[PDB]
Order: C-alpha cells, then structure tokens, then sequence
C-alpha cells in the first residue's frame, strides 16, 4: 500500500519515521514499586 | 613580538625548585595550539572529542638531569598556581635520562560527549602545567637555558564533525597568476 | 481489533478498584469496567496522530526577516540597511512550538528548513526583479558575514542555498546537538562563578542562518520578506513537563512578565455551577 | 574579557540608553544584555559586539553583559542611575 | 513496618512505606555503551551510600513550600561533598526520603515532587537571571513564603517558580504526605541527563520541592506548626577527573 | 562496535610506552590507557566527515566575473566593454579552497561546475530581460572567442552550456590533468632555462571558461554577474603537506607579501600563564 | 626504564627502580580472622590510590635530614586526607618513592628508611613528651637541622632522635640514593600495628627519614643543593567508622 | 653499532641508527602497470648505488639551517651525475644520512626533514620566480642565513621558504638530531612524484632541510661551532632516454 | 536504506564516492624501519 525510497546518503534527509509501537505509559502512571523486595541494584 | 623559531623553545632553568615550566589552557583551537597541524585541522570543524597526545623532548646536554611533573588539570578547577595543586589531577613524573621525550596523553574528560573547536566556558576542556619535580642540574663547563620541545597530536579515539571555515588565511580580493 | 471495553456485569468484589491512595503517586488503570456495567467496544485507533512524531511535527514558521534589494554604494553598515540579515537559529520565538517542545525535558530532532521568499516593491518601480536569495547556514560559533558582499558568503565550507525570490528551498540538518539531546530546560550555569548567565545554554546551538540578495541593484528598491519554516522529524522526547501557563518573556529563560493575568478562568458562580 | 559600555551612565527617568556589550572572543556563541528593561538589539554586523537601545530606564538598574568567552571575566555589569 | 539500612544509617518506618521510583528506572552505574568520559569512575563506599538528614523546616497554615537542588544540598554532607568538590564529573541517583509526622486530629497534604531540570524563573522579568548563589542554596533550600530578593528566583508557588501551574505538577514523580494517611514519602530518584555525567557544582540534575496543597489545620489549641524534615542517600553515585578542590561561590 | 578505550587498572610496567624518542620521528601510538587507569568506552564514530572526499567536497565560488547585455555596434575591443569575458579554470583565487587543497601536494579529482548567473539593470529599465548565457568549456590552450559574436562560440567540439539568467547550469568535467594527479606543488620548471618560471606549471591546467549573453541588445543595458561553483568529487590526495601560515599573493606560487603580520599569537602573559 | 600507573598518576624512571618491600610483605587489605571492629571498611578507589608529591627539600652541604611521619603527611593531601579526617579507624600502606637526581660529578649518600613506631625522643631529657604538633607536622616534616623547639623532639642524627646509633638503622627497611648509582628510592611499605586497624590521627604507623650519610660534594663552581622530592601513594587503604570531621589542633 | 655497505662505500654507526622510510614505501623501481616511457631503462650498478658524502656545512649559535635539493646535490657526482646528465629521463630513491657528533656537554636538536615538491617562496612578493641558479645549487645547497639575492628564494626558516610554519614540519618525513641522544639520522626517501619517471634536471623530487630547533649550545671555552655533514647514496635509480649530455645554466 | 541508479555513461557524472573504510595512519605516524632487518629490496 506504500513505498519509499532512499534517495540520499544521510538519515537525516529521511522522512519522519512514523509511529513508535510499544507505547506504555506504566513509567508514568504506575512508578511505585515496593522497595521491600529489593529491586534496587 | 615575531615568530621566531625561539617561539618552539620551553626554556629549562637550572636550581628551580617547586617551580612551574609552563602552562597553557586546552583550547586546542586556539592560543599555542592555533597553528599547529591538530589546531589548523580542528579549526575547519566545528565540534571535537577524544584524547590528545602530548610530548616533551629534552634536548639538553647529556650529562644533565632533570625529574618534571606533567600535570593535566581537568576542568572545573583553576589552571594550578603550585606543584601541589597541579599533582592532584592527572600527572605524569618524567625523569630525564637515555629516553628524552615523556609522552602524556590528555584523556577524554568530559561530561558532554563533544566539546567546540572555539573557545568556550561550558565546553572547556582544562589546563596543561608542566613543573619541576627535583630541579634541573647541568654538568660543569655548562651554564645558560636548556630547553623543551613540546608536541602535540591526536589519539587514535579523535572525532571530529561539524565543518566550517577556517579563520587562519583571509583574503579581500581574488588572486591571479 | 483492540479491546476498548470488556463486557462486565453485576460486581460484589471485595478487591475494591476504586479506592485507592494518591499518596503514592500512581495512577492505577481504573477502567470504565470497574465502576459500571460496561458492553464489549473495540478501539477501531491507533493514536498516530499522538505520536511525538506527530505532535511536534509539522512545518512552522520559526523567523522572518525582510531583506532588500539596493545601490549599496556609500553604506557602511550594511546590516543596518537590512542588506543582509543573520539570524542564531531557534525554536524559541514562536510560542506555539515553544510550549509544545517545552512540554519535554529533552528532545532530540533532525531539521527540516522550508525558506519562503517574498518579493514587494513599495516604492515606484517599472517591473519586478528576478531576484536571487542567498540563505547560509552558519554552523555554531562561525563568523557571519559582516557586509553584503563579504568574502564570508563565498565559504568553500558554510552550506549555502541558492533560490529565487517567490520560490522556496528545502534542506536538511542532522541534530547537531554536543550532548544526547536538546535541552529545553537547564538548570545550571556554563562554569561555577557568581554572575554568570542562567539556563541560557551553549548546549541547544543549532546553528545560524545569513540571508541577502544575490543580485546587483536595480534602479528601485526592492523589499524581500524571508520566512524560515522548521520541520522537526525524527523526534525522541523524554520527562514529560507541566505545560507552560504564562507568557513567556525571552528566549531560554522561563521568566514571565509581572503582573500577568490569572491563568485559571474564575467561574460564574460558586462551585456547585455547571 | 566581556565588557560593556558605558560602565556607567546617568540618564532621565523613562529615557533610552544604548548599551554596548562586546567581547575579546572574535568569534562569542553567547553574547548578550541581562535587563529586565525592554530593549532593542541594533542592527550591527559582527559575532563579537552587540548594542542595545534599553528603552524606558524607571529605575537605578544593573544590566549585565554576558557571553561564554572563557578569556576573563565573562560577565561585565554597567550601572544606570535616575534623575527626576 | 519497613526498614532501609544504608551504610552506618537506617530509617525505619512504620507506615507501609511504597517508594516511587522516577520513570520505574532504578539508579544504575553508566554503561560502557553510554560513557563518553574514559577515565576509570570512583565508585564510593559506605562512606557516600548513606542517609543524610537536612535540617528540618516548620510548616505552619501560612507557608508557601520549599524546594531543594540535588546534588547542590548535599554539598556539605560528609564524604559525597568533597568527593564532589575534589572530582570534575558526578553522577548519582537519590533515595529521598521526606518525613511529616502529626496526629489523627491534623489535616494538610503535602506535594512532594522531583523535577528534572527545574529551570527557575527570575521575579524580575525580562531575560534577567537567577544569581548562583539562590540556585545552589546548600542544606537550606529555597523557602517560597520569604520575600524575593536581587538575583534570586520567583516565589509564587501556584506557578512552579518557572511558570507552570502547580496543578500539573502531577506530572512529574511525587508523593503525596496526607497527614490523615501517611507520615512519610519516598521517590528513588535515577540520574537524569542528556550527557552520561555532568559537572556536580554548576548543574543541578533534579529540584525536590515539598508544597503544601492542603493547608495545615491543627487542631484547637494547638502548636500552629509542623516540622518537615528531609533524608536523602546518594544512590549508584560515581565520580571522575579527580584534581585540586573546586571553588564555588558561597 | 569499535572500541575506543580499554578497561585498564594499575599498571607496574617496564616496557614504559610513555617514554620514547621522537628523534626517530615516528609518532608510537600512546593511548589514555597506557598512562591514567581506564574505563572502556565506544567510538560510536566512523569519521565520515574527515575523510578526503568530505573534506574537499562541497561547492565552493571559484571565480565570479561581470558581462554586460548592450548594443555592441561600434565597439572594438569587446572583451574591455564586457560584452563577453574568460576565465582560466584554477581552484587557487579563492583562499579557502587553496588553503584545503593544498594541505597536500598532489590531488586527482573530478570537476562538477555549478554556474550561477543573476541580471541587475541599474541604469533605467522598463523590465527585466529574459536573458540566455552561454558558458564555453575551452580545452586548455583552445582559442577563446576574441569578439562576442566570434565564430569561436559556435565551436563544434568545444563543449557549451546554455541556460536562462536567474537559474543555473550543472556539469562534470572528468580529471583533464596529463598526469596521473594534478601538482598543487611543483618544485621545478618547463625545461632547463635560466630564465624561465618557477612553480607555475603547465601540468595544472584544467581548462578556460568562456561567458556571454547570447541575446541581442534591448534598449536597456542588463548586467549579468556570473558565479562559478565547483565541487570536486572521487577526490585522491597524497602526501600530507604543513598548512599555509601566510597570505598568499599569485596563483600558482607560494610566495607571501612582505612585511607580513605575525601568525603565532602572542601570549597576554609569560609562558605560564593559562 | 620503569612505569608505576596508579589511579591518575605515573611515575616514570629511566633507572632499573628495584623497590624494596618491608619485610617481604605486600600491602593487604585485612583478612575476616583478623578484624575484630564489626563495620564494612570502606576501601577508597582510584580517588585515594595515587601519588601524592610533598614539597620539595632542599639537600645543601650540612643538612641532617628530613623525617616525615605517615599517615601524617598525607593528612591534606585530596581525598585521602578527608577519609582519614571523617573516619574513626584506618589502616594503610604506602608505596615510597623519594627522587634526587644529580650529574655523574656529583657525590653524596642518601640513606631513605622506614621506621615502624618511630618514637621520638625529647631534646628537654627527663620524662618531657614531644607535643603533638611536632610529631604531627604535616606534608613539610621534620628537619633535623633546624634548632629545638620547646615540645619538640631531639634533632641529632647521630642518635635517630631516638638513642639509638645512625649506622644501625639498617636493619630497618631502607634504601640508599647514592648519586653516583640511583637517583630514586623506593620503599613499599604495609601497614605494621598490634592492632588490626587503629586510629589514623592519634598515631602514626611508621617514620620516613632520609639521611645524608656521604654528604653531598657539588662539583667546583655548582650551586651547593640538591632538590629532594617524596612522592607518596597509599595501598590497600582501609577506612571504618565514618562520623563527624574530626578536630585535631593543627 | 649498524654498518650499511652499498657498492664500495660503507657507513659505520656506533649509534642504533634507526631509519625513517617516507611512508613506509621503500624505493622501488617503476613497475610494468605504472609505466609509460616504453624504453628499457638502465639500472646501474654499483657504480651509482653509493654514498656520496657532501661538503661539510658549519653549525654555528646563530645558524638558521640548510637545503638541499635532490637530485640536484647528486648532479656533479661521479658515475650517478654523468648518467643524470646524459639521460633524458629519471627516478630514483634516496638514502640520506645526516652526520653530526658532539660531546656529552654539548645542547642542540637538528630537525632533519624531506620535502617533497618543496616549491620555494620568493622574497620579493608578488609573483616573482626563483630562479633556475638558486634551486639548483648543487651540492652546497642553500645556506638559510645567509643574505636575499635577486632572484633567490625568501630564506626566513620560522615559514620554511614556502609560507607554511616550521613547527608544522613533522607531517613529512624527519628525524632529529638531538645532541644529547644521537649524532645521526638516516631518511630512506622513494621516488615521489606524480608522473612515474620525469626529468631529472628540470624538476627536484624532494628537499633535504637541516634545520637546527634547539640551538647549538656549547660548553664554556668551547669552539661554538659543529660540523654537519650529509652523505646519500640512489637507490633503485632508472635512466631512460639516453642522448647527447644535457646543458643547463651553471 | 539507500539506492543509486547511474543515469550517465561516464565515471565523472557519478556522484561522490563516501568513505575510503580501510584508513591507517601509521604510513604516516609509525614510518620507522630497522635497515638491519634487510627490508629494503
């Protein structure tokens, strides 16, 4: 349904890549962690 | 005043004690370093990282002796205004025998990963001081300056990104044959 | 197909979901499920248009300066007589995209420049001008140029584009940043001293753009209004921010004006209005 | 170093100054007046010398020329009196 | 109850103590795919990992909150202080642990929160900025209910002291310290930069700042007062470039 | 991944690398790791930008020269009234380049040639012309056109370019040296003479431009102002060369001006000042 | 030629530097069988292992000697200095290196000793002790030259400002910079007590004295001195009982 | 020691002579792939592949250095001169060895360096030529402090005749000659040159520069001068085009 | 992630080569040979 190709050398002159799948918001929303059972290095 | 080949000349004085030889900022494109290879080459890029290589060659008599402190001060502090300040960084004590040249390499220390050509306050890299470690002492039938012949190269870790123009050669007009 | 909402029904649950302690800072998942009897709906989204990529996304207009096209002949500042314009590249002086790249911490892009020139001829004039514009990206800390026809312009170095007046030009630039990221916030100073600048940084130099008409005067002036559109692509964004509420005041700096108005619209009655 | 002129100057209540903020850096990436005054950057070409029109001076203020140029003092404050 | 024993030191706590760990990210050493800096990192002892208490503040009905800039409040605190005034680069996580105790016949709710790079507003507007002094205040901390002073940062709280609403604070990683509830808040704090590791004296990684957003009501007859106090342990703490001690103003 | 230091710890070596003799002139290859204890870190670094081909390859103003679109009815030399003017091909009037070119002693590249040409009318014009310029690649030593009309422009084998002022023309020239690299040093002269040059050799010469405007004359005088822009490309450079210091004076020489300025900047100090 | 790299600091010799280690026994960290205090020791990294270089003495015709106590003379000397002043309890080794260099016309003897519980006696006879301010004096130490203080020790070479006589000192680890032969010396020195690990302020573990013995003869029209340069780098250096800075006077 | 015997000529060195070879390429003779020129060429024998020692240059305090330019210092000796003359074409590698001894009390650093196209400046400025007399000296090359002639090349050693600064002279190949280690220095230089064989006569290949760095210093009482003498011997040498002799102008 | 047709007959209408990978400096920086090892042909 799409094609692209690259018609320069550097990355920068790439379109925008587009999505980022694996969004998770638990970084945000749910940090709490009991430090009880010793998750810290 | 001129540029002199005297210009290349770290002059060595004998019965020095705790004394400095010399010391210079790490701007490596500017000041002492403008118009060496690394600093002409530097000077047409924008960003740099990586380590240098830094030597001293003596080239006073044979029959002399000399133990120096080559202090590398990382940034944050002052440039070192006595021994004891300069031996708490990075430093090397070079006794001058058979093997003439020290070679000391300045590490890579920094925070950010890349540091600019041009001199500036966040991205400065520290400061070079080289002192006398016992003394320098000449044999007998000798007087006067000895000297040091300092080099500077880049470590096989150097980068270097951004181009720019060079600010050494300028020109007003266009050149004919 | 992903699950928006699951069929629930009559709940007698001991392991009560909805209460909870905000004290601990979390936002536990509570789902529409938990609260009320829900039926099965599908999503039928994606959310791309949420993407940071998105988001920050799109070609905005970040300067504008006007040019002109004169004799130049007994002029000794140039720039003064808008023979030429520089401008220290930054996505600071439009609000718009400053409050939404400030809703990040850090942020990584490459730059994507759009240069719309203008041509206008105010003053009598018997046609208009085939000009050509010189825009010069000038990276961080090189000089710029000092005079209409310095020998700055000619750098066998400095990117320069060439393009008509009423034309526009497209190019490129990788993130040029020294660390891993853009620092839209920075609380700190260059070096330890008393009175040394605050969160102005050296650290978010994306470079500068040199603007002038290529062309020798004509007989009348004319006046070129260059706009500079930035695209960011390739985003990465980390440390969500609380978004910005007052005016700003000046570039790098969060300060705003004293005496600014209150944010928080004030209601129209008591607290029990709807 | 970082300088600013003039060092000091003595101008009416509500009145306009210009400030010059230059630098011994030829080539400065930071160069610029710290003021909660409205000011104007003058047209000028150059990377190492800036001059402000400080415009509608109400009070004794102590605007700061600032760079990143590591020679010196990187920072030079010139001081504005009232008179009304 | 709960126990965290770090060193020669030891909170103990008997409130069920969750902890908040910034972005569900523990303080980690830099990674040799990471650093940049190629000199062989100080990793401290006991003599660092350990808690350190700061002088408590008094909360009373009337005051405004108070904020604190890592590493900078830790700057006088035994070994970790002159291991940061010796060495040209530092990075460190945080275990901040802010304790409030009263009785059941007490209400007020504080906002304790860590923000990254809390670029602080100058009260005077303009581009002026905040003097060094007032952004590296030590110990003491900044207190929002004094009066501003020449170089020093804004204190209106409802607006962050940069211009964002206290509201939205949320965003950032907090506990709340709701008096009727829990005595204590922990946020384990990573290291947070766009460069692996930093300068310790000149930049201040992260802002703690402990707000009240439901004011303080003792009950009748009561001292109209409660002493906050703050504990903090460095975490995964590393330092490199050692050379002469630092001189920072004040 | 390439590595760029190595974990080192205490080190109680007697096959010291830190001392050496550089009387030998080579420089030993001293790493961090063999003078301070290390960490191992990463290059992430490929050098792209520093390579020869970067290092020398961007298009660069080579030469600019003025032509004028007029009635040529009673003029003898057309050359001085600008009706056409040529141009030696060499990379050495402009300062930057030469100065990057010649931090080697021999280069082989190829020439891509961007030529750019924009019309002013000063005097009083009732519009702008729709111009068409000729630029004429001359083989080295190929006769150039003596009048602006000359037959010499309708060359059957001389290569030539047509293309609008305002916009621009494009094209390779391959390497035309006749040895294997072009001398932007040569210590040596044509042949054994006494008399003869110094330096400026034959063997560097990369052909002649040739411009007019091929349009007859309209009422008004139109001057066009032709930039030449050249980028070498599959660029080879041998032998590392030290660095110009001084001005340069000719093409082709590497003499200096007298009474120049010093170039080692002098200390605002004694030598141990920082 | 030889090369010692520790931490940050190298010293490089281009004599064949033989060292001479106390008793055949490296610097080690103290073993589970015998410690006794319970604490985790703090083991400093790079940060404190390093050479640290003490001021210069000058070496004239009729100098007695210089005497330096450890850990004393390192008291100030970076982050080694403040570990010893913020921790109750320390033990440590030390890897010597004193340095003269002179020309083949030159002549003189350098005898540079280590003396484990080198207990100085007073000038004043009797039962008078040396106060602390003298057998504690920091990086300069003592020279035997100069004249008696009140408090202070006896400066007779001859006798070790001990009773005992000069040329028996060889029976404690040593090494001689003969200037016809050497040029440095270097002594490796592990940590000798009764107790496994003690109190670095209160007492000093050992005694660094460099004696003329030959005196030194400058060739005819030379300056009349030499430069001596201690260089000093702590090894398996052990840290317990981190508190408050402790207060010594001087 | 080292002894390096080409043809009846032999140099013997007490000294560990090490020799620099220009980019690690040795002198080689033109292969098949790289040849234009299609005469067989002649390659001498022993008759060419020697050392000829030129006359003795005088270092003095005040001396600024020498040039030699090759072939042209060859160009009067022996059967290698005849061949360069007689022969339309040529190519050959160099063996140069730089002699100059002192004693254990004498200071100084030679910077023995080869230029490749060494394209002299003149002192006039503009676009004036160095003449065909000056760049061929021959075998007493040309002195760097003696005075300007018309027509002679700038002779300012600080910008190395050419407008590029002497420091930066270490990007060619060179060796020094530092009084205090060696008293040689051997340079082995290949064919350079952009054509694969060319006129011997009309073009020097490279530049022998003898440039003191360190200035000579010595003893009290001493004669203040020392001799340096150059010998080099063709190696791989090719003739091609055998004719009547060629004339050049002096 | 990057394409090149070669619209032109000619080496010279191609466009820039990119990187030369093999670079080694000790041409250069380690010039120096023992002439007792009978490395000269």
């Amino acid at each position: 349904t799409f094609t692209v190709i690259n018609y320069y050398k550097d990355a920068a002159s790439t379109s925008s890549a587009g999505q980022s799948l694996s969004m998770d918001p638990s970084k945000f929303t749910e940090p709490v962690k009991d430090l009880m059972l010793k998750g810290a290095p | 005043t001129k540029d002199e080949v005297n210009s290349y000349l770290i002059p060595l004085n004998a019965n020095r004690q705790n004394e400095q030889v010399f010391g210079t900022n790490l701007f490596i494109g500017d000041g002492v370093f403008k118009t060496t290879l690394l600093g002409e080459i530097v000077q047409y890029y924008t960003h740099w990282s990586g380590s240098l290589r830094f030597s001293l060659m003596y080239t006073g008599p044979a029959l002399s002796s000399a133990k120096l402190i080559l202090a590398y001060t990382p940034p944050g502090a002052r440039g070192p205004q006595d021994r004891r300040e300069a031996m708490l960084g990075t430093h090397v004590v070079w006794d001058i025998g058979l093997q003439s040249t020290i070679v000391m390499t300045i590490p890579w220390t920094s925070g950010v990963q890349f540091r600019y050509t041009d001199p500036d306050t966040y991205t400065s890299a520290g400061f070079l001081s080289c002192w006398y470690q016992t003394s320098l002492i000449l044999p007998p039938e000798t007087t006067g300056q000895v000297y040091l012949l300092s080099f500077i190269s880049a470590c096989p870790d150097f980068k270097l990104r951004l181009m720019k123009d060079t600010q050494t050669i300028s020109q007003t007009v266009a050149l004919t044959e | 197909q992903t699950v928006a909402s699951i069929s629930s029904g009559p709940k007698h649950t001991q392991k009560v979901p909805i209460l909870t302690a905000n004290e601990t800072g979390a936002t536990m998942p509570v789902l529409p499920s938990d609260s009320i009897e829900t039926r099965t709906t599908y999503m039928h989204f994606n959310g791309s248009e949420t993407d940071v990529e998105c988001f920050l996304g799109r070609a905005a207009c970040v300067h504008v300066t006007e040019i002109q096209n004169k004799d130049a002949t007994g002029i000794d500042n140039h720039r003064e007589a808008k023979l030429f314009n520089d401008w220290k590249i930054n996505l600071s002086s439009l609000v718009q995209l400053r409050k939404k790249l400030e809703l990040f911490t850090y942020v990584r892009f490459d730059s994507e420049y759009t240069i719309l020139a203008t041509a206008s001829q105010p003053d009598s004039a018997n046609y208009s001008s085939n000009l050509v514009v010189q825009a010069m990206y000038v990276p961080p800390g090189a000089p710029n140029p000092k005079e209409w026809d310095d020998y700055t312009w000619q750098s066998a170095s400095n990117p320069s584009v060439f393009f008509k007046v009423g034309d526009t030009s497209r190019f490129s630039v990788p993130y040029v940043g020294l660390a891993s990221a853009y620092n839209c916030f920075y609380d700190g100073y260059s070096h330890d001293d008393a009175e040394t600048q605050y969160g102005i940084t050296v650290l978010n130099h994306m470079g500068s753009m040199a603007f002038r008409i290529v062309n020798e005067h004509d007989e009348h002036k004319t006046l070129v209004k260059i706009r500079v559109y930035h695209r960011a692509k390739h985003v990465e964004a980390w440390i969500p921010r609380a978004p910005r509420a007052l005016p700003y005041t000046s570039i790098g700096r969060t300060n705003y004006p004293k005496n600014t108005e209150p944010v928080i619209k004030k209601r129209k009655g008591d607290i029990k209005s709807y | 170093q970082t300088s600013v002129s003039p060092s000091k100057v003595i101008l009416p209540r509500g009145g306009s100054v210009l400030v010059t903020c230059s630098t011994s850096c030829d080539q400065p990436k930071l160069l610029g007046i710290e003021t909660p005054l409205p000011k104007k950057e003058l047209l000028l070409p150059g990377n190492n010398r800036k001059v402000y029109e400080l415009s509608n001076v109400q009070e004794d203020s102590q605007p700061m020329c600032y760079s990143n140029c590591p020679d010196g003092q990187s920072t030079a404050k010139t001081f504005l009196t009232v008179y009304w | 109850v709960q126990q965290i024993t770090l060193g020669n030191s030891t909170i103990t706590t008997q409130e069920a103590a969750n902890a908040v760990v910034c972005y569900a990210e523990w303080p980690e050493y830099l990674p040799d795919v990471d650093a940049s800096d190629v000199n062989k990192t100080s990793k401290p002892d006991t003599s660092v990992c350990r808690f350190y208490t700061l002088d408590s503040k008094t909360w009373t009905t009337g005051s405004k909150g108070w904020c604190w800039k890592l590493p900078d409040a830790l700057k006088d605190m035994g070994v970790f202080g002159q291991n940061m005034f010796f060495h040209s680069l530092g990075r460190s996580g945080y275990t901040v642990h802010v304790q409030c105790n009263a009785t059941k016949f007490h209400s007020g709710c504080l906002l304790v929160v860590v923000i990254p790079e809390h670029q602080l507003a100058s009260h005077e507007g303009g581009n002026v900025s905040v003097k060094y002094t007032f952004t590296h205040p030590g110990e003491r901390g900044i207190d929002l209910s004094s009066a501003n002073e020449v170089g020093g940062p804004v204190k209106d709280v409802i607006y962050n002291m940069n211009g964002t609403l206290l509201g939205n604070l949320l965003i950032f990683p907090h506990q709340f310290i709701n008096l009727r509830t829990n005595n204590t808040a922990t946020i384990v704090i990573p290291y947070i930069n766009s460069v692996p590791i930093d300068s310790m004296t000149r930049h201040n990684n992260v802002s703690l700042m402990v707000i009240p957003i439901a004011p303080l009501t003792v009950p009748t007859g009561a001292t109209p007062s409660l002493p906050i106090t703050v504990t903090i342990a460095p975490m995964c703490t590393e330092f490199s470039g050692i050379r002469s001690k630092s001189i920072v103003p004040q």
